Parts: structure tokens; C-alpha cells; sequence
């Protein structure tokens, strides 16, 4: 779906295109016979452009020329302009060349020497203007004055490639995971070699981690609980600029403030939030379960294993729930994202920071399962 | 008419280079597991075929998990860039400018033989268009043509590879005449003007002059070129553009992958009788 | 008038003197018109900086057509567009340069 | 011949197979034609995206501004009727231009 | 992600389907 809209995606030549689409706007100098030009054309096409043009808000026409150029240079294309086209030769030529000229001419308009009406020059200069066009020396001087000044090429500008296939550099984001897991199993295989050379603390030593990473799977698993701001929402208006600091459950606004705006609308997404709530409790209560076996295990070290089969049932069934728990929230606030987040929606829509932290709470109910089972062996 | 070089396309042809350099690099590291074996076991780490040494939990087999990992990335992507190919299909204009024609040769090119067209390149001093002057004077068969009529058919026979050099507003209107099987492409070479005509020193020529500027002035001539240009065009452009609605897949494109095919047979057939006496 | 390439200033104008210190396409054809008719020029720069627009309330030219109509100016080599009220006051020759609105665009981005 | 005509479907599509000619020829032999199967199926796949994809694209008519749009479906009218005759009586330029259409086709 | 989101409950659904299987299963030896 990508690459086939991306190649179904003509660049816009003529503009009848222009009176087709709207996503790309398009104007002309604010004063000017161009703009009494669209003002004045009776065909459809440019009355249309005209129409559009006088009910552009903001306003597509510029003050100097030079405004135009770089109100499409900042816009990144999506802004259009419609100047003369020798000037659109001239500037193309110009860096950063970073514009070019497109279609053909809207009309036929024409620079001709002009002399004082009766003047006795009149008649050998028009003939000499039927001279030099006959002869081509004003196409050189075309050539000399606009690509021989010209700063980027002459024949250059049919050097880009028009419909080519997909990059390397597309596929170059994988290869430093590539080379990258190449190295670093070259520290494994090398220290291996060391492990093989070198060589009841075993059981009970992986054991007690297996409580100690539980430690911290409970803490960031509190710590998620209230988020100091989930978001950084921000409607920064050129109004005025807004930073809503929202929470997990408070949703802060910041000139320190914060408010609590829980359990929006929708009741179908209502009823997820309460099943939301669920799968947070079924999270910590099961650690606690988790917990309490391994204090057993802990008078143990003062059954056994059999009930540290039974107390790793529990804390992979506290994170699953919590698998489901940390989906339930996430999937609701990009629903309430759908619904326009009544007056605070994020710009820099941006996950904050203990959802990365009960993350890894996870991993460490996980990471004491595969060594409470590798004393399971035994 | 594709074939062998165009099946390659989803696929660039540094990507074809660099997923064969870095297939090679990984295959090094299995040897020190249990080189010589691994480099087709590396193969069986290609896409498919899961191969039969397992580097149990060491760090081969990270390193079996990670190119393997990556493969399967690229076969989804040649998919997804074929289909793009396969359903978009922007069947490109070979060239645009006449600068093309002093840079390539296989696409013949002429004039009339006899006008201010043909005097215009024997004439010119640039180049671009003396060389071309160079060209169709040393153009064997002849390129120019007698009458403008024979200048569309000879196009229109030749398939292509035969261009033609004529004026732009014509060149408008035959484009619109059926079969339409002819285009324009680029812009002027020149600049040349149609104008209003009087007898020298005649009274109507002043006010005639200054009609030229009212009606361009007020577009009604561009009114008029829509009129006998387009409202009398047969092949309306955007009518004609949006038609192509076709169907299944070809055979020149597979047929590039059995030279491959059959060649890899014949190869292998060399290797097989030499280790018969390498034995 | 000043526009590029038609009619520009040097690096070392104060280096040269008179027609020597300007340049562009149009100063290129003065040079011609003067192969061509046998006469010296002066290239003056425009006054005001307008093209030659005409007043609507005094209906007076500004402009190089007003230094045209007015008897300031003796010829105009400048990108002069050829309208009908322009030639309702001088005249102007065959036209050297055809053109008319084009669309400028960004070019496709390299990313 | 015997065992291999089922390695050969071992080879087919998928379902890589028990026999492995090591690093002898007929690893080559084994790898070409897996390597020329994953070929014709990877286009069969892009050539039925192509399908249902432009089979989806295209949208039936409802306007007769279409009608000015495409020139595939042709359209007409009676031989004689006011019907024919407001086409060729309509200054619309939708309705002018099928009329133009019309008394070409 | 809703597109993803109903094979979760069949993911996690076939996960804690199986673990009634698991336990009677330790019965049955
Ligand atoms: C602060 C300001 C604000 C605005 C303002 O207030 C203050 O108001 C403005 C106002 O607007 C003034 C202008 C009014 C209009 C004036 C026009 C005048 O030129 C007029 O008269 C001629 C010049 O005097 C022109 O043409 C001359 O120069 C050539 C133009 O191309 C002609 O070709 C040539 O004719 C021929 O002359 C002989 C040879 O064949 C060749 O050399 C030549 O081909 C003419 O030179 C003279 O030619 C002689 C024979 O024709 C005559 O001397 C006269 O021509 C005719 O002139 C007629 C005028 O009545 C007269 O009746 C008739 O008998 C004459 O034969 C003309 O001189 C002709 O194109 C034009 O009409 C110009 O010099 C000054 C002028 C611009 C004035 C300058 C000052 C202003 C701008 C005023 C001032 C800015
Ligand atoms: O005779 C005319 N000749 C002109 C020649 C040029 C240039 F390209 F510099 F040569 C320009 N520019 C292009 C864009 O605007 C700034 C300068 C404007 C001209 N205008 C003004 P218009 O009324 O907008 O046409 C005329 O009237
Ligand atoms: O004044 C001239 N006007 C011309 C106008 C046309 C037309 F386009 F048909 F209007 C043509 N043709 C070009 C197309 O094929 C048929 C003849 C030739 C012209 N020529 C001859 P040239 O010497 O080759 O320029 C002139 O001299
Ligand atoms: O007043 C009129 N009433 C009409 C009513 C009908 C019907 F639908 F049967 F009611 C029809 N038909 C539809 C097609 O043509 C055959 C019969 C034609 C009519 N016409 C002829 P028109 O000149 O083609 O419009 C009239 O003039």
C-alpha cells in the first residue's frame, strides 16, 4: 500500500491539475498584470484558479517575487506559484535550486523593443529584432544569460532519475542490525571459551534474584501507576501555546497546575477502561501471590519447589494480565486520540516515561521465571 | 518487450550485489561451531529450508536467528515492490529533449526535405542542433521525408525508433488525429511566430495589429485554439489517458529466470564430472 | 531596469564607466541594435523603478514608457511586456522573446 | 527415481525435506529449483494483488459526467426523441461534450 | 492496532485454555 500510492502519485504538470486538487495551493504576486490575468480570464479553468485564489485564507499572493520564492521553499512543495516563465528558467537556475518549472505556458505574452511612437529608429530595430531571431544569436545569449549564469547546470537538470526502483539506503537501517548482532555474538563465542576454562549457592543464589527481580517488578509496577505526565499534550497555537503535562489517571496541565479529567466518553470504551482497571489489579494482586510462595520458599531456605512451580503459574499469569493491561491503555488513549482529547490532545503525541519503566516490570517477572525453573531442574 | 534484465526490477541491482556480499559474511562464523560446510548451510539460512546443523543456544545461534531474520524481511518487500510494478505500470517516454537525439542513435530522427525547418539545421550554428544537421545529412536511409503526411507514417511504421521534427501546433493537431498512436514530447526548439499580414503601407494594417492585442489580450484566440484543437480533437487527453484496465501476468519475465535455471544445471554438470576425477 | 539577467550591476562597477558597468541579456543586444543601426547608446537605468504602467488618475506614464512618451528616454532595450495600451502611446517592435505564465513548484526532494 | 520424486516435492514449494545432499552437487541441484519455485509464487502472489486490487479500484458510473470522463462504456440514446434532442439542443459543456461523443461514436 | 487486537484474545484465549488442559492432565498421570 505503500509503494504503489507513493508511484501513483503523479507530480502536477498543468493547472487544470491545480483546479482539480487542493492540497497544494498555488498563487501569484499580490499586485500585478498576472494577477489581473486570473481576475480578467473568462476560461473556466483559470476562473476557477481565480475563484480559489480570491478565497484563499491565508493568502497565496506575496508582496516581493523573492517572497514567492521562498514561500515554496518553506512550504516543502506544497505551496505552488505562477511567475514569468523566463524568470522561472532564470531562478531554477539559482540556488539552492530547490523550485522548478513545470507544464508549459498559461499564455503566450511576448518582451519586444519598443521606441517612442514615429521615431525614425522604429523601423531598422524591428527588422534587426527579424535579424538576430532569424540568426539565433539572442537563443545564444539565452544560453549565455541563462546557463552559462546558470548556477546549477545546463544540460544537468535531465540528470534526475525519473521512475528508478527502490534504494540500497532502504535497505540500510538493517544492516547495523545485522553487523551489530554479528559483534556482539563475537563477545559470546570468546567469553564461552572462557566459560568452558574457568570451571548449594548454584540453585539458591538464582533463586533469591529471581525474588529480587520481582522487587523491582513491583516497584515499576507502582510506578506506572500514577505517571508524572503520560503525555507531553501540547496545542502550542501561534491563542496562545498549551502544555498539558497529562498523568496516567491525573491529567495535568501546565502556571502549575493539575487536574484529574478521569474516564471520558465513550461507555463501550468506558467498559474497556473498567476492564482496564482489572487487569491492573490482577497484576499486582498476582505478584503478591508470587510474593507470598517465595517467603515460603524463604522459611525453605531457613513442598519447595513444588510450590515454586505453583508461585511461577501465578507471576507469568500477573504479566500477561499486565500484557493485557499495558495494551488496554494504550489502544483507549489512541481511541481517545480518535475522539480529539476534548481540549488536550498532544502535538508531541509521545508516551511518558514510566509506561517505558512498567515495561520492564514485565521483563522481570519473566526473567525470574527462566531462572526459578532452571533451579526447577534439579 | 521484457525479459531477462526485467525481471530484476522490484529489486536494484546494488541491493542484488549486497545481499549476496553480506550472505557470505555470516556463513564464517557456523565454522567455528562444530567455511567449507557452512557456506551451504548459509543457504540453508537463505529464505527456506531449514538447515540440519543447529548451533544449539551459543551465540551461532543468534547469528543463525538474525540473517535469518533478515531475509524474510526482503522477500515481503521484492513482493510489495512487484506489486507495485504490476499494477501501476507509468510506461515512461524514452526521451525529451532533442539533446537525446545527439546523445543516442537508436531512435532515428528527420525533418521534411525540403522547408525552413530542414534550412533551420543546416543553418544552425549550436551544437546540440549541428550535430543532429551532422546526423541527418550523413543519415543512411533517409530520414527525410516528402511529404509531412509520410513523416507520420514513417513514425508510426517504425515503432518508435524513428522520430520526426515538425511544427508544434500541428504537431497538436495530428497528436489528436486518430490513431493517435504518436506524441509530442519537449518543448520548442525555436521560436517562431504565426502573424496577421497586409500589403506594405496599407491603411487596415494598424488597427489590424491592434486586434491581435485585443484578442490575446482577452484569450478568445486560446478560446479558439480549444476549439480547434481540442473541441475538434478525436483523442480527448484525459478521455484517452485514464484507459488501461488489463490483465494477467506474461512470460518473457519468467523466461529470465530459466537462462538462470538452465544454466546453473550445465554448471553443476562440469563440477560433478571434474570430482568424478578429483576422486 | 535592473533585472536579472537582462540588465545587471558588476562586481566592479565603480571599476568601469557608463555602459561598461552594467550587464545581462538586454545589455548584450544594445550591443547588437548597434551592429545592426550604427549608433552610440546610453544605457540608462529607470527612475522610479517602473515598467511604464500608466495612471488611472492623471493618465500619466510612469516609468520607461514615460520617459518613452515624454521625450526623456530615445529607445527601450528592456523586458518590456507588449500590451495594447503600451502600443496606443509608442511602439514596439516584433517580439524577441515569447513566454508566458509558468508553474513554479518544488523539485522532487532527495530523502 | 524412487525415493527422490517425493524429495522433489520435498523441494516443491515448501516443507523442506529429510535428504540432504550435504555439499556435493547436489546441493546445487537441490538449491536451483527451490530457488526457481520461490520465484513463481512470489509473482503469483503480486499478480492476484493486481487483480483484486484494480478489480476493487474501479468504481461503477453514476454520473454522466463520467460518461465525459471515460470512453470505454459507450452510451446512447433513441434515434429519435426529445431525448436526442436535448443533447444536441444542451449548451452544458458535460452534456456537449457526449452529444459531441455521441455523434462521433 | 484494533486490527491486531482480536487476534490477542484468541492469543491470549488459547493461552489460558491450555492451562486448565496442563493442570488436569497432572491429574490424569
Ligand atoms: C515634471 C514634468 C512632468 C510631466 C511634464 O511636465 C513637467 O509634462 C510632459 C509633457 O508630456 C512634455 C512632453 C510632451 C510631448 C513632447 C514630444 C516631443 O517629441 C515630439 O516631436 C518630436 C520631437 O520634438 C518627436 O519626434 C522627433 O524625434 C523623432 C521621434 O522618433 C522623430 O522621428 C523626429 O522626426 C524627424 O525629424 C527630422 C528627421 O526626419 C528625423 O530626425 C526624424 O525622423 C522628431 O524630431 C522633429 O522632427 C521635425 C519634423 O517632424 C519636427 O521638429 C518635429 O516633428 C514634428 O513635431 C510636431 C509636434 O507638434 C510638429 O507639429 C511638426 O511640425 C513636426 O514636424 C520633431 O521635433 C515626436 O515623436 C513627438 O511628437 C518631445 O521631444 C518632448 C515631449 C515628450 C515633451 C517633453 C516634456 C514633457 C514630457 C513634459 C514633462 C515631463
Ligand atoms: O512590462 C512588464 N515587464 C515585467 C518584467 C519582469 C521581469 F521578469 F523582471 F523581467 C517582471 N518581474 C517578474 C515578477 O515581478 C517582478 C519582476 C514584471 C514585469 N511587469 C510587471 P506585471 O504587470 O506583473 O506584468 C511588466 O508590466
Ligand atoms: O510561412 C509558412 N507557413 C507554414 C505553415 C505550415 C502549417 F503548419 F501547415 F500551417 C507548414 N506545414 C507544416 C506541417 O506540414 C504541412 C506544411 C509549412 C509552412 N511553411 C513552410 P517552411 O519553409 O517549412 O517553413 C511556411 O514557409
Ligand atoms: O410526451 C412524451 N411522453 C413520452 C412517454 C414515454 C413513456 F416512457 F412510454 F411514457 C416515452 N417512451 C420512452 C422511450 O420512448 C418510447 C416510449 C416517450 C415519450 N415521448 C417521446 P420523446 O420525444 O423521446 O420524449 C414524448 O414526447
Amino acid at each position: 500500500a505503500f509503494l504503489t500510492v507513493e508511484r501513483m502519485v503523479s507530480p502536477i504538470e498543468s493547472a487544470e491539475d491545480l483546479s482539480k486538487q487542493t492540497e497544494i495551493a498555488y498563487g501569484t504576486l499580490d499586485s500585478g498584470s498576472t494577477k489581473e490575468f486570473f481576475r480578467r480570464s473568462k476560461i473556466a479553468v483559470f476562473d476557477k484558479m481565480w475563484t480559489y485564489m480570491r478565497s484563499a485564507e491565508p493568502s497565496v499572493f506575496v508582496r516581493t517575487t523573492a517572497e514567492g520564492v521562498a514561500r515554496v521553499r518553506k512550504s516543502k512543495g506544497k505551496y505552488a506559484y505562477l511567475l514569468e516563465s523566463t524568470m522561472n528558467e532564470y531562478i531554477e537556475q539559482r540556488k539552492p535550486c530547490d523550485t522548478m518549472k513545470v507544464g508549459g505556458n498559461l499564455d503566450s505574452k511576448g518582451y519586444g523593443i519598443a521606441t517612442p511612437k514615429g521615431s525614425s529608429l522604429g523601423t531598422p530595430v524591428n527588422l534587426a529584432v527579424l535579424k538576430l531571431s532569424e540568426q539565433g544569436v539572442l537563443d545564444k545569449l539565452k544560453n549565455k544569460w541563462w546557463y552559462d549564469k546558470g548556477e546549477c547546470g545546463a544540460k544537468d537538470s535531465g540528470s534526475k532519475e525519473k521512475t528508478s526502483a527502490l534504494s540500497l539506503s532502504n535497505v540500510a537501517g538493517v544492516f547495523y542490525i545485522l553487523v551489530g548482532g554479528l559483534g556482539l555474538a563475537m563477545l559470546v563465542a570468546l567469553i564461552e571459551f572462557c566459560y568452558k576454562s574457568r570451571a548449594k549457592t548454584s540453585r539458591r543464589g538464582r533463586a533469591l534474584l529471581a525474588v529480587a527481580l520481582n522487587l523491582l517488578a513491583l516497584l515499576f509496577a507502582t510506578t506506572a501507576f500514577l505517571t508524572t505526565y503520560w503525555c507531553q499534550g501540547t496545542q502550542r497555537v501561534p491563542f496562545q501555546l498549551r502544555r498539558f503535562h497529562t498523568g496516567i489517571w491525573y491529567s495535568c496541565e501546565e502556571g502549575e497546575k493539575c487536574r484529574s479529567f478521569i474516564d471520558l466518553a465513550p461507555a463501550s470504551e468506558k467498559g474497556v477502561l473498567w476492564l482496564s482497571v482489572v487487569s491492573e489489579v490482577l497484576y499486582i494482586l498476582l505478584l503478591v501471590v508470587g510474593f507470598s510462595l517465595m517467603c515460603l520458599e524463604l522459611l525453605h531456605s531457613s513442598d519447595g519447589l513444588k510450590l515454586n512451580a505453583f508461585a511461577a503459574v501465578f507471576t507469568v499469569l500477573s504479566g500477561l494480565l499486565g500484557m493485557v493491561a499495558h495494551m488496554m491503555y494504550t489502544q483507549v488513549f489512541q481511541v481517545t486520540v480518535s475522539l480529539g482529547p476534548e481540549d488536550w490532545r498532544p502535538h508531541s503525541w509521545d508516551y511518558g516515561w514510566s509506561f517505558c519503566l512498567a515495561w520492564g516490570s514485565f521483563t522481570c517477572c519473566m526473567a525470574a521465571s527462566v531462572t526459578t525453573l532452571n533451579s526447577y531442574t534439579k | 518487450k521484457p525479459g531477462v534484465f526485467s525481471f530484476l526490477d522490484p529489486l536494484a541491482y546494488e541491493i542484488w550485489m549486497c545481499i549476496v556480499f553480506a550472505y557470505i559474511g555470516v556463513s564464517v562464523v557456523l565454522f567455528l561451531v562444530s567455511i567449507f560446510n557452512s557456506l551451504w548451510f548459509s543457504l540453508g539460512a537463505f529464505m527456506q529450508q531449514g538447515c540440519d546443523i543447529s548451533p544449539r543456544s551459543l551465540s551461532g545461534r543468534i547469528v543463525g536467528g538474525v540473517w535469518w531474520f533478515f531475509t524474510l524481511i526482503i522477500i515481503s518487500s521484492y513482493t510489495a515492490n512487484l506489486a507495485a510494478f504490476l499494477t501501476v505500470e507509468r510506461m515512461v517516454s524514452p526521451i525529451e529533449s532533442a539533446e537525446d537525439l545527439s546523445k543516442q542513435t537508436e531512435i532515428a530522427y528527420g525533418t521534411l526535405d525540403s522547408g525552413s525547418t530542414k534550412e533551420f539545421f543546416r543553418r544552425s550554428k549550436i551544437a546540440v542542433f549541428d550535430k543532429m544537421w551532422t546526423y541527418m545529412r550523413s543519415a543512411e536511409p533517409s530520414v527525410f521525408v516528402r511529404t509531412t503526411a509520410e513523416g507520420v507514417a514513417r513514425v508510426r511504421k517504425s515503432k518508435g525508433k524513428y522520430a520526426y521534427l515538425l511544427e508544434s501546433t500541428m504537431n497538436e493537431y495530428i497528436e489528436q488525429r486518430k490513431p493517435c498512436d504518436t506524441m509530442k514530447v519537449g518543448g520548442n526548439l525555436d521560436s517562431k511566430g504565426y502573424g496577421i499580414a497586409t500589403p506594405k503601407g496599407s491603411s487596415l494594417g494598424t488597427p489590424v495589429n491592434l486586434a491581435v492585442l485585443k484578442l490575446s489580450e482577452q484569450g478568445v484566440l486560446d478560446k479558439l485554439k480549444n476549439k480547434w484543437w481540442y473541441d475538434k480533437g478525436e483523442c480527448g487527453a484525459k478521455d484517452s489517458g485514464s484507459k488501461e484496465k488489463t490483465s494477467a501476468l506474461s512470460l518473457s519475465n519468467v523466461a529470465g529466470v530459466f537462462y538462470i535455471l538452465v544454466g546453473g544445471l550445465g554448471l553443476a554438470m562440469l563440477v560433478a564430472l571434474i570430482e568424478f576425477c578429483y576422486k | 531596469i535592473l533585472e536579472s539577467p537582462y540588465v545587471m550591476m558588476k562586481k566592479n562597477h565603480e571599476m568601469l564607466e557608463g555602459n561598461e558597468r552594467y550587464e545581462g541579456y538586454c545589455v548584450d543586444l544594445a550591443a547588437e541594435i548597434a551592429k545592426h543601426c550604427g549608433f552610440k547608446y546610453k544605457l540608462t537605468i529607470v527612475g522610479d523603478g517602473k515598467y511604464g504602467a500608466r495612471d488611472a488618475d492623471t493618465k500619466i506614464w510612469n516609468g520607461m514608457v514615460g520617459e518613452l512618451v515624454y521625450g526623456k528616454a530615445d529607445i527601450a532595450i528592456a523586458p518590456l511586456t507588449i500590451t495594447l495600451v503600451r502600443e496606443e502611446v509608442i511602439d514596439f517592435s516584433k517580439p524577441f522573446m515569447s513566454l508566458g505564465i509558468s508553474i513554479m513548484i518544488k523539485k522532487p526532494q532527495k530523502s
